[PDB]
């Protein structure tokens, strides 16, 4: 159970993680 | 709405055009 | 190693799950 | 303009005094 | 006021959180 | 006044713990969690010159810490 609204930097990079979970 | 406006205009964040976006649309 | 991610209904901040 | 506004603000680019003062004269 | 407003994001100035409220509020 | 709108925040968030309790904790001054960005907290504001430099020229931006889109 993670949330951006505590940290700006998984909504910055929620593509990114999404992109690493994939490879 | 203007809760959720400036609920991105939070301190530590990047805003995007987007909120720029509505900001020029409720002016 | 299952994640999943998932937008919480009005508004628009961004929920992120994970199992392991 | 609104249109010319949101034009200053896509993404890559980045505003000056000149647009915040024209947003502020916008009330 | 408005030239208050203009002052503070006049060249060089560090914006606060603080003065985007005042901006929304302002619409 | 920021140190009273984040706290009222931070607040009604449910105390949790990220940038707003880093933020709060830093104000205290007694810790520090530094991001590797640059928020709203401190942004100067280019010249027009600054402009014509990035335009796009990431590393000005990130040596001077001005307004990233």
């Amino acid at each position: 159970i993670l949330d951006t609204r505590n940290s700006t930097a998984l909504a910055r990079s929620l593509i990114d993680v999404q992109n690493a979970y994939n490879d | 709405s203007a809760d959720d406006l400036k609920s991105r205009f939070k301190e530590g964040s990047i805003p995007l055009q987007t909120d720029y976006a509505d900001l020029i649309d409720i002016a």
